[PDB]
RNA sequence: CCGGCCGGGAACUCAAAGGAGACUGCCAGUGAUAAACUGGAGGAAGGUGGGGAUGACGUCAAGUCAUCAUGGCCCUUACGACCAGGGCUACACACGUGCUACAAUGGCGCAUACAAAGAGAAGCGACCUCGCGAGAGCAAGCGGACCUCAUAAAGUGCGUCGUAGUCCGGAUUGGAGUCUGCAACUCGACUCCAUGAAGUCGGAAUCGCUAGUAAUCGUGGAUCAGAAUGCCACGGUGAAUAC
């Protein structure tokens, strides 16, 4: 990334929805190159999800999505001496990148049973902001604002 | 490499066939169901390096015990050096 | 005649039959399901059907080896493609655009003395 | 040290390969040493017979082996008659039948073997490492070459303290894989030591 | 432990077994044969085992049988 | 619902609950269901008095237990008193099978100190 | 009825006495199904480079080895005399019998 | 005999030879009307398409007298040579590289689908039969697109476990065995039965990787009687991110 700015490679829009975006969320949840027991858990995080809030589903997730985006990052910035822990403000394109990752990165680490629900149990409470990626983004904003001071 | 221990090499070859293979075959079925009288085993006195498996296997050309291949019957460091001067048929610089 | 195209993909080599009949489909001598309908890339096999209507317009039975679940799936993908051939050109440019047509040369990379496994590079310390 | 070998580069294209039998596992391993016994054996022998390079071949239960020479003559004495006592001796070693064919080197100041042997059998009769390279390159560009180098390594003269030396006079595309390059080695047995020779000979290209 | 089909014994420690069965024990009785199996018929005797350096004294007993020669002659002197 | 072992165990399936005694694992236990005519996955719910002590009988079959550990001490005293190299080992602390020690011999030869 | 197996490293070759032989048979008798490819069993020698230490040098050499089939059905006591006694290419492998 | 299996079929998959093809050349903006870049067309492949090999003059008296060669040096009834047994495998520790985990993206039982690449006669060894098993007896084929090694594993399906030092994890040790080999005490590998440590994701600090890559899943090979968590190869599934 030194001199050949570059592009994206545009995965598959989702086999059961029709959908960049979630097709991003499984990917990002996926381990060990496993697409197929990937998927079988946000479809059936998803399927908790669901009727649990009956607003559908595709939009059910936006709104909990729509909670843990953060709009605004504290850069690095090492100058002489100085760190300068710069805040700034965040492109869209990852704003929901971030805010799916810190999602998935919240429900591995819930004390759940089984990580469909953990993350069920993560998209519900981020829905009604109160969750550990909510709680995120109420610290990547508490931590920009706070570095405020500079811009 | 140390005449003396390719020497060792070809003595240990001679016997290995004197007897083994041959003689110590009286041994082969000697030792399977056919029971009994031990005599049969016992027998192992037969010099010691009669076994085959007491051969190491040496770079034909040089004696290194180590680094050999049998395809060539050379050690890798002979192996190129010939390798390079044609001397080995069919053998290229490979790549995929 | 037996119209058809190829198709293959990632050490995979499937070749695709087609005929105006239906739009029942048989690879290796099986059920779209009975091979991987029901697994992940049911719905890819498919995929060469969408702005090229069928749904019991024209029948597919192919055959394919070599390669895996998603490999294969990819190489009856082509085919389908490359056998939509026979009905003209003048389909085979929003294949274009769908990308049915490319041939995926994405192959894997050799394992290169010094590595781990092509480009895993093993751990260095200073001391 | 980083450079590849400038023939065994090239077998692929554009070069031999000095042996060209077909063998199985089981016999390709007494075949090589068959080899590396009958090259050793005759260099011995036509040692002042300036021998560039010997070829084998065993064609089904025999063995042909030509021997590159720069002096015919001399290695087939009194009308065939010591190629005879070396059929006798080669056949004698292979365990098997032995033909022999003899064939001729032309303008050998242009053959990479024969030229760093000589240096080579220079520096034992204690000549200028100098003037002896100076007079390889030269007779070489003399007839053709559109290259040629040669390097010889240490004790060069006989400093306590060891050298190499190079003599680039054309050109040299050791890069280029159509580039007909002859190269080669020879090592000269001196008392004060063993010093390395290496030329390089550019012939052509396609 | 290996073997299956007839426990191993070198001849020439055998024959020292029983120019000492018959005969009755000498002093120790030197081998070199660390192999050997102990068998029922060397009990009360005193095989000096090889360890590398010297052979040490062993005196067999009711169990000390299924055990090769050996296994009581320490060749690492370590403390 | 004590059986053979001083031990009491249940409150899951039986093939899991009868390796809890000393004794057995896995195999003896599969083996022990199997002979004893029960099915493995079955809770001691439903297991009434008279399915117990039939198996109580089919451990009482081996030496289970107290004495399993009994036995396993008697042998490793064996080796103790002959003074052999495996008997050796055991009393000095290092590992017997024949495992490396210039480094990770730790289980057998117990956390670092000095 | 005679199927000629033909191996040698020689690739550039191999099929320039597969030719010969084909030749030599579709001239005199005939028949002959074709000359057949036949999969390239190629080995694989990797070397370490430096005669001591530095097992990260390495050298990869190959060893390609050839097949041809031939095949001919018919066989003319002359089909079957070209052949023999016209035959040479001192290094292909040439298996006469099956 | 629903097995490409027998005729046959020369189509297709493949097989190994030989060709074609991509050149910033074509459009377009950018740029000095240059180089080039950017984007579009077509195309299997765009901008050195993907990977390899190929490592300039030279730097470190960098490494190798133990692969071999060799100047000098030194031992020669000993610094040589033969045999045995032992040692290189030791063990308060410390560091490097790796393997296996701490678990339900999982364990486990059962059923079931899809590779590549190689090896093989003093060899690979089917089948059958025996044994819980490692294996053993007997025995066909195959110097091998035929025969064997060989029944990919992830995956998918049901089922069970329910967050516990657990049905997670397998160290350590007891006992009993199998094969190799004159020989498994030191010190082989594997197997049955019992055993069930540490470990609940790791301080300071620190390494890899830019795509069919990282991650993860099995397969083979060289050395080799036997002895791979190493090494060299092989496909499966298959991401995240670059202002
Ligand atoms: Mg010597
Ligand atoms: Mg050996
Ligand atoms: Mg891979
Ligand atoms: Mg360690
Ligand atoms: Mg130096
Ligand atoms: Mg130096
Ligand atoms: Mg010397
Ligand atoms: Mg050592
Ligand atoms: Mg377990
Ligand atoms: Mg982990
Ligand atoms: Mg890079």
């Amino acid at each position: 990334p030194r001199r050949r700015v570059i592009g994206q490679r545009k995965i598959l829009p989702d086999p059961k929805f029709g959908s960049e975006l979630l097709a991003k969320f499984v990917n990002i949840l996926m381990v060990d190159g496993k697409k197929s027991t990937a998927e079988s858990i946000v479809y059936s995080a998803l399927e908790t999800l669901a009727q649990r809030s009956g607003k559908s589903e595709l939009e059910a997730f936006e709104v909990a999505l729509e909670n843990v985006r953060p709009t605004v990052e504290v850069k690095s910035r090492r100058v002489g001496g100085s760190t300068y822990q710069v805040p700034v403000e965040v492109r869209p394109v990852r704003r929901n990148a971030l805010a799916m990752r810190w999602i998935v990165e919240a429900a591995r680490k819930r004390g759940d049973k089984s990580m469909a629900l953990r993350l069920a149990n993560e998209l519900s409470d981020a829905a009604e902001n109160k969750g550990t990626a909510v709680k995120k983004r109420e610290d990547v904003h508490r931590m920009a604002e706070a570095n405020k001071a500079f811009a | 490499a140390k005449q003396s221990m390719k020497a060792r090499e070809v003595k240990r070859v001679a016997l290995a066939d004197k007897y083994f293979a041959k003689r110590a075959e009286l041994k082969a079925i000697i030792s399977d169901v056919n029971a009994r009288w031990n005599a049969v085993l016992k027998l192992q006195t037969l010099p010691r390096d009669s076994s085959p498996s007491r051969q190491r296997n040496r770079c034909r050309q040089t004696g290194r015990p180590h680094g050999f291949l049998r395809k060539f019957g050379l050690s890798r460091i002979k192996v190129r050096e010939a390798a390079m001067r044609g001397e080995i048929p069919g053998l290229k610089k490979a790549s995929w | 005649n037996q119209y058809y195209g190829t198709g293959r993909r990632k050490s995979s080599a499937a070749r695709v039959f087609i005929k105006p009949g239906n739009g029942k489909i048989v690879i290796n001598q099986r059920s779209l399901e009975q091979y991987f309908g029901r697994e992940t890339a049911r719905m890819v096999v498919r995929q060469p059907l969408e702005l090229v209507d069928m749904v019991e317009k024209l029948d597919l039975y192919i055959t394919v080896k070599g390669g895996g679940i998603s490999g294969q799936a990819g190489a009856i993908r082509h085919g389908i493609t490359r056998a939509l051939m026979e009905y003209d050109e003048s389909l085979r440019s929003e294949l274009r655009k769908a990308g049915f047509v490319t041939r995926d040369a994405r192959q894997v990379e050799r394992k290169k003395v010094g590595l781990r496994k092509a480009r895993r590079r093993p751990q260095f310390s200073k001391r | 040290g980083q450079k590849v070998h400038p023939n065994g580069i090239r077998l692929g294209i554009v070069k031999p390969w000095n042996s060209t039998w077909f063998a199985n596992t089981k016999e390709f391993a007494d075949n090589l040493d068959s080899d590396f016994k009958v090259r050793q054996y005759l260099t011995k022998e036509l040692a002042k017979a300036s021998v560039s390079r010997i070829v084998i071949e065993r064609p089904a239960k025999s063995i042909r082996v030509t021997i590159h020479t720069a002096r015919p003559g001399i290695v087939i004495g009194k009308k065939g008659e010591d190629v005879e006592k070396l059929r006798k001796v080669v056949a004698d070693i292979a365990g098997v039948p032995a033909q022999i064919n003899i064939a001729e080197v032309r303008k050998p100041e242009l053959d990479a073997k024969l030229v760093a042997d000589s240096i080579t059998s220079q520096l034992e009769r204690r000549v200028m490492f100098r003037r002896a390279m100076k007079r390889a390159v030269q007779n070489a560009m003399r007839l053709g070459a559109k290259g040629i180098k040669v390097e010889v390594s240490g004790r060069l003269g006989g400093a306590e303290i060891a050298r190499t030396e190079w003599y680039r006079e054309g050109r040299v595309p050791l890069h280029t894989l159509r580039a007909d390059i002859d190269y080669n080695t020879s090592e000269a047995h001196t008392t004060y030591g063993v010093i390395g020779v290496k030329v390089w000979i550019f012939k052509g290209e396609i | 432990r290996s073997l299956k089909k007839g426990p191993f014994i070198d001849l020439h420690l055998l024959k020292k077994v029983e120019k000492a069965v018959e005969s009755g024990d000498k002093k120790p009785l030197r081998t070199w044969s660390r192999r050997s199996t102990i068998f029922p018929n060397m009990i009360g005797l005193t095989i000096a085992v090889h360890n590398g350096r010297q052979h040490v004294p062993v005196f067999v007993t009711d169990e000390m049988v299924g055990h090769k020669l050996g296994e009581f002659a320490p060749t690492r002197t370590y403390r | 619902a004590r059986i053979a072992g001083i031990n009491i165990p249940d409150h899951k399936h039986a093939v899991i609950a009868l390796t809890s005694i000393y004794g057995v694992g896995k195999t003896r236990s599969k083996a022990i269901l199997a002979a004893a005519g029960i099915a493995e996955d079955v809770k001691i719910s439903e297991l009434s008095e008279g399915q117990i002590d039939t198996l109580r009988d089919e451990v009482a079959k081996f030496v289970v237990e107290g004495d399993l550990r009994r036995e396993i001490s008697m042998s490793i005293k064996r080796l103790m008193d002959l003074g052999c190299y495996r008997g050796l080992r055991h009393r000095r602390g290092l590992p017997v099978r024949g495992q490396r020690t210039k480094t990770n011999a730790r289980t057998r030869k117990g956390p670092r100190k000095p | 009825r005679i199927r000629i197996r033909l191996k040698a490293f020689d690739h550039r070759l191999i099929d320039q006495a597969t030719a010969e032989i084909v030749e030599t048979a579709k001239r005199t008798g005939a028949q002959v199904r074709g000359p057949i490819p036949l999969p390239t069993r190629k080995e694989r020698f990797t070397v370490l480079i430096s005669p001591h230490v530095n097992k990260d040098a390495r050298d990869q050499y190959e060893i390609r080895t050839h097949l041809r089939l031939v095949d001919i059905v018919e066989p003319t006591e002359k089909t079957v005399d070209a052949l023999m006694r016209l035959d040479l290419a001192a290094g292909v492998d040439v298996q006469i019998s099956l």
